[PDB]
């Protein structure tokens, strides 16, 4: 990766599989070595070889190693220490639930356990921040609402709360993106939706100006331009 | 089949079994008893693993029983600590990840280059009071693709086997699957999901469709039941599963449920023995075929 | 025999007519024990 | 206006004639009629409304016309299919049981009963 | 241990959180049948209530109360009872029968003076006319209902589907009916004994009434308050479990260092 | 600001907005980054003292802030098992209570002989998992007088900065307070540690007493918040606390909580900032202040 980014310049992006297997693998060495195992069975030197691995991961003047990895958190502890060693590296957290696979929405990210720590306003964007806020405050309502609505009944919804209804399992449908590489996997040619755009259309979502098209025709779709055309044929 | 740290006796029981249902004619019974040495013990699925790669190297197709690691571990222990080797979590060596992964690394299924054999394995691991979380288990549970969870509360249940089917999965699972079985096959899964989560219900003023579903899975609870040392054939999986799954065996009452699934398959062995046939032998369900096999059940929950 | 005891009889011989339902039968079947209290003692539970 | 409820049901609670068995003998409502306390006899009820009418085989109860012209009929079970043999079993059954006992109100109820249901 | 007594304590909570949950669901179902009953009952009410209200219904005493058997029904059980217990401060010396054990225990302790007859065997079921039929017949010789000038009836009036308000109205008398001017409103001849009818049939319709909108209020009650049974039962899983976690590997550590030691040596 | 274990990109954010904010000039930044080797990160809080001590030994004020002093126990015990000295108390060297005193205590208030310096400590420490109770937690907690300890759950529910009021105490911190911030306050702790408690059985018979206390309580705790990265002057403080003690603020609508303190401090700059500069500068409030500021707080609440 470093010659990709310091001596080819490129921008690059190193996925790294579990890394559960990073700290087993570097337990291991230790004990081999005869080191005395500190605390729940972890190397002594856990933090410092980590500190190598995810400090040679950097923005430089040349490129930027991104890097993506994979953490299989032991016991589901997150108090474990070496849980606890790669947060301390960790800037933003993909959750990609079963869940969310569930509700047929492809990405499987959960939106609501999806952050990251550069979701700053300043850092992304007063406006882009204004928007986030409002998507993640929609779909947190959304989620409340639901608990209570489902079971009591739905025309127990105000008007203002069955709004965010239809504001959120609209934005929910429309979270739904197909892949381009499982163009061939789920059948359905890939969407791409660049970064401008995203906010473009998530800005629109939430003041509803294309709510009033069924959540079927927001399954699926690429950004607020496409969905335009996926209503037209939904419709039709 | 890979007898590890177990009692001569007992190996002398599966051996005598194995002569029994006359499986010799195509088994080899590694054999490291309890009395045998800690070397021994701890090469033991090392060496048998070797025993199956000239098979899986001719390119047939074997399946290797590795039971149980979990002594494997023990031997492996007592080596290394003996040796003064430094000891690690558990009192278990510090390599002991290293040791598990090189014995089930071993086995796979090859490229057509190789003639596309393969050396199937099924490890077996005790857990000592199901705790999963046991740095032996954890570390075997990561190394292994799908899993099996027997369980007690199952099993005392006279649930026989006693599967745990929340806590079986299966990775690769049904990529291999025959496509018949497939085929009717995916409510199954669905239905008993259902039953699980409606388990907690079964203590009065229920509704209906909480009713259903009660009905359903205490019928499929039934039919998964199976006597021991008694394998069934694919050709009789087959029928049975669609009809619980077409819920003919709802009606039924619970305990007329084991009677009922020997008489149907001796039913559709007399009556339908065409059908049958064609099961097993086109591997596949065709909709002309599942259209008599609907019948085929109709007429036996008739009578 | 007060009035509506009287009644309640005659509701509960009028399912018996073919034709019948179980909430009918559970308002023509139900049990109870009155027990009576003193100024303290309880004479003994007596079916209602 | 009628209203006519039940404790696990509620029928006419507009309706034209009210034909009803009283203390006072039968009775039928019409329109205005003075309003009156009745107590309903275990009774066979027929209820117009319009050329419509409606038979009801009626375990006795109370009757009300209310003088805002409301006729509240309160009974335990009131319909055609009430009064639609088993009674005349069981009225023997009751008699035989008349002659050791409230019973005997009971087998009494029971006579009247099953005339009633005869008269159907 | 640490370790064993944490895990069968967060087994006994998770246990717990299991049944709260159930009979909140439970609870749901049984309380869909109470509100239909409840209904039916109350358009029977408002019938009689048309006598007596056109009539002009104005007037030791008798005092009925209600609450079943069982308990777990949240405060529907002793809300009535505390409102017993201001009423029966009122009252000089009223006899009080209580229909149904959980207000019976609570009225006991107030005063064992008082209590002259209870039932018991009333809650399991939902009301029915046989049952009021009977216990209004009980009521009327066992008690001899005319000798109290005045009953009332305590009972929990369902406010809101989330809320129970104990609540409380009055029986008319035979002297009720023969005192208000309800010969100037409605006719009976004098052949009829009207008064020692009506008063018995409107002793048992509005105590079934009570006894509908009562129901309704205590599996609506146990369904309000087992549902937030499994909220606390939620976060004590919650605290267990990070209980579970340190322990966990607290012992982990603890065990290593044994080994350590001894490998130090 | 001494940076121990942290991100050598993140303190690089870090440097660039402290510069952002044109606050470099006055601060120095000693940096030990989790790339530096572990012996430097050993030695670096104790380094990082001895420039601090220079200017305490001016006689001069000066603040520390050690963060984390967390990093430099796992620091500690990295070098402390690599020297192979016995593992100490849950893992963590038995020397460590020796290590963060020596380090503590070497910031201080001088007397007048050494010409009163300061050197201000607030170590930074990071509670794993929240966890109060841990080793090294507590070692530090007895060290320290007073602690502000920070509760996840506020934090996660917006309030930023998220002071947990139950496990926040100063030990020593009520002499600290300027004599107008000592007027103002009004044990402002006692009445919110009554909100605790009335919030705690809000989850029985709610009193209008305990409600008329929530009311205040809830309204007072939206008031504390205050964005990050905007800190307010010492003089803007004196009005806002007085508005919630003498009641003022109490009786504003949540909603309207954060117009209020935007608008009030406006009101009261526009109104007559005179007030505001006199507290200032005589940092005590006479009673012809307490009374000015009490029209001039009842002249915004009108508005």
């Amino acid at each position: 990766a470093e010659y990709f980014r310091d001596e080819e310049g490129q921008d690059v992006l190193l996925f790294i599989d579990n890394i559960f297997r990073f700290t087993q693998a570097g337990s291991e060495v230790s004990a081999l070595l005869g080191r005395i195992p500190s605390a729940v069975g972890y190397q002594p030197t856990l933090a410092t070889d980590m500190g190598l691995l995810q400090e040679r991961i950097t923005t430089t003047k040349k490129g930027s190693v991104t890097s993506v990895q994979a953490v299989y958190v032991p016991a589901d502890d997150l108090t474990d220490p070496a849980p606890a060693t790669t947060f301390a590296h960790l800037d933003a957290t993909t959750v990609l639930s079963r869940g969310i696979s569930e509700l047929g929405i492809y990405p499987a990210v959960d939106p609501l356990d999806s952050k990251s720590r550069l979701l700053d306003a300043a850092v992304v964007g007063q406006e882009h921040y204004d928007v986030a806020s409002k998507v993640q405050e929609t779909l947190q309502t959304y989620k409340s609402l639901q608990d209570i609505i489902a079971i009591l009944g739905m025309d127990e919804l105000s008007e203002q709360d069955k709004l965010t209804v239809e504001r959120a399992r609209k934005i929910q449908r429309f979270l739904s993106q197909p892949f381009a590489v499982a163009e061939v996997f789920t059948g359905i040619p890939g969407k791409l939706v660049r970064l401008k755009d995203t906010v473009a259309s998530f800005k629109a979502v939430l003041e509803g100006k294309y709510d009033n098209i069924p959540e079927h025709a927001f399954y699926m779709v690429g950004g607020i331009e496409d969905v335009v055309a996926k209503a037209e044929k939904l419709a039709a | 089949y890979v007898a590890v740290g177990q009692k001569r006796s007992t190996v002398a029981q599966l051996v005598q079994t194995l002569e029994q249902h006359d499986a010799m004619k195509y088994s080899i019974i590694v054999a490291a008893t309890a009395s045998e040495a800690a070397p021994l013990q701890y090469l033991a699925p090392f060496t048998a693993a070797s025993i199956g790669e000239w098979f899986r190297d001719n390119g047939k197709h074997a399946l290797i029983v590795y039971d149980d690691l979990s002594k494997q571990a023990v031997a492996y222990r007592q080596l290394s600590l003996l040796l003064r080797r430094p000891p690690g979590r558990e009192a278990y060596p510090g390599d002991v990840f290293y040791l598990h992964s090189r014995l089930l690394e071993r086995a796979a299924k090859l490229s057509e280059k190789e003639g596309s054999g393969s050396l199937t394995a099924l490890p077996v691991i005790e857990t000592q009071g199901g705790d999963v979380s046991a740095y032996i288990p954890t570390n075997v549970i990561s190394i292994t693709d799908g899993q099996i969870f027997l369980e007690a509360e199952l099993f005392y249940k006279g649930i026989r086997p006693a599967i745990n089917v929340g806590l079986s999965v299966s990775r690769v699972g049904s990529a291999a699957q025959v496509k018949a079985l497939k085929q009717v096959a995916g409510s199954l899964k669905l239905f008993l999901a259902q039953y699980r989560e409606v388990a907690a219900f079964a203590q009065s003023d229920l509704d209906a469709s909480t009713k259903q579903t009660l009905v359903r899975g205490e019928r499929l609870t039934q039919l998964l039941k199976q006597n021991q040392y008694s394998p069934l054939a694919t050709e009789e999986q087959v029928p049975l599963i669609y009809a619980g799954v077409n819920g003919h065996l709802d009606g039924i009452e619970l305990s007329r449920i084991g009677e009922f699934e020997s008489s149907f398959l001796s039913y559709l062995k007399s009556n339908h023995n065409e059908l049958l046939t064609e099961i097993r032998e086109k591997g596949e369900l065709s909709k002309e075929l599942l259209a008599s096999l609907k019948s085929a059940t109709e007429s036996f929950v008739a009578t | 025999i007060s009035y509506a005891a009287y009644l309640n009889v005659a509701a509960q011989a009028i399912r018996s007519t073919e034709l019948q339902t179980a909430s009918v039968l559970n308002r023509s079947q139900t049990d109870a024990f009155y027990t009576q209290y003193k100024n303290a003692s309880e004479p003994t539970p007596i079916t209602k | 206006k009628l209203q006519f409820a039940l404790p696990h049901e509620t029928l006419y609670s507009e309706v034209t004639q009210v034909n009803l068995p009283a203390k006072s003998g039968r009775i039928g409502v019409l329109a205005n009629h003075v309003p009156t306390v009745e107590q309903l006899l275990p009774g066979v009820v027929e209820v117009m409304e319009g050329s419509n009418s409606k038979k009801f085989f009626i375990s006795g109860g109370f009757a009300t016309v209310q003088p805002d012209s409301q006729l509240c009929v309160t009974a335990i079970e009131a319909p055609l299919e009430s009064f639609s043999e088993n009674i005349k079993n069981l009225l023997a059954e009751a008699k035989k049981n008349v002659s050791s006992s409230r019973e005997a109100a009971e087998a009494a109820i029971q006579v009247e009963v099953l005339e009633n249901l005869q008269s159907v | 241990a640490t370790l064993k007594e944490v895990e069968m304590r967060l087994k006994s909570i998770k246990n717990i959180e299991k049944i709260t949950k159930t009979m909140k669901i439970v609870a749901s179902t049984r309380l869909s049948k109470a509100e239909k009953a409840k209904i039916s009952a109350k358009k029977m009410d408002e019938a009689e209530q048309l006598f007596y209200k056109n009539a002009e219904t104005k007037n030791k005493e008798l005092i009925v109360a209600i609450t079943s058997d069982k308990g777990l029904c949240g405060s529907i059980h002793s809300q009535l009872a505390k409102a017993v217990r201001r009423h029966l401060n009122d009252q000089p010396n009223a006899d009080i029968v209580t229909i149904g054990d959980k207000i019976k225990m609570q009225l006991l302790r107030t005063h064992p003076n008082n209590i002259k007859l209870s039932i018991n065997g009333i809650g399991k079921d939902a009301p029915t006319f046989q049952e009021s039929a009977l216990i209004a017949d009980k009521l009327l010789s066992v008690m001899k209902a005319g000798t109290y000038p005045k009953i009332s009836i305590f009972y929990n009036d369902p406010v809101s589907s989330l809320s129970f308000e104990p609540s409380e109205k009055p029986i008319f008398n035979a002297k009720t009916i023969e005192q208000s001017p309800s010969f100037g409103k409605f006719e009976i001849d004098t052949d009829a004994n009207v008064p020692r009818d009506l008063f018995e049939y409107t002793l048992a319709n509005q105590m079934l009434t009570a006894m509908a909108q009562g129901y309704a209020a205590e599996i609506s009650a146990r369904r309000n308050a087992m549902d937030n049974a499994s909220k606390n039962a939620g976060d004590m899983i919650n605290r267990y479990s990070i209980l579970y976690n340190r322990t966990r590997q607290a012992v982990i550590t603890n065990e290593l260092v044994d080994i350590i030691t001894g490998a130090s040596s």
